[PDB]
């Protein structure tokens, strides 16, 4: 939850297309999400990496 | 400063079609009535070639 906000957060302050959770499988400490573009522009390396960076200027590197 | 970014260079643009360009690529940066999508499409034709 936190890791999703955060990145909407980011994608607001840099224009960037938003993610929005489809279904999630979360078994142990395993997981596994499918995210939804919201207006269904393709995957991009950038969204994949400012959705990696996660807490980004708030923890160390 | 009137706008984060500018609508548009004046001095990069040369005919009305450069103006049109140049709104669709910065349309994000605005508020925006209608946040664009995929179009649809409800009439279609297509007429005989040469």
């Amino acid at each position: 939850t936190v890791a999703l906000d955060d990145y909407n957060n980011r994608a607001y302050r840099l224009n960037l297309p938003k993610l929005e959770l489809v279904t999630d499988n979360k078994v142990g400490d395993d997981s596994v999400e499918v995210l939804r573009v919201v207006d269904g522009s393709p995957l991009t390396p950038e969204i994949a990496k400012l959705y990696v960076n996660c807490m980004q200027d708030h923890a160390d590197k | 400063k009137l706008f984060e970014t500018s609508p548009f260079d004046p001095l990069t643009i040369k005919n009305n079609q450069d103006v049109v360009d140049k709104l669709y690529a910065t349309q994000s940066s605005s508020i925006q009535e209608v946040v664009p999508t995929k179009t649809f499409a409800t009439e279609l034709q297509f007429g005989v070639t040469s």
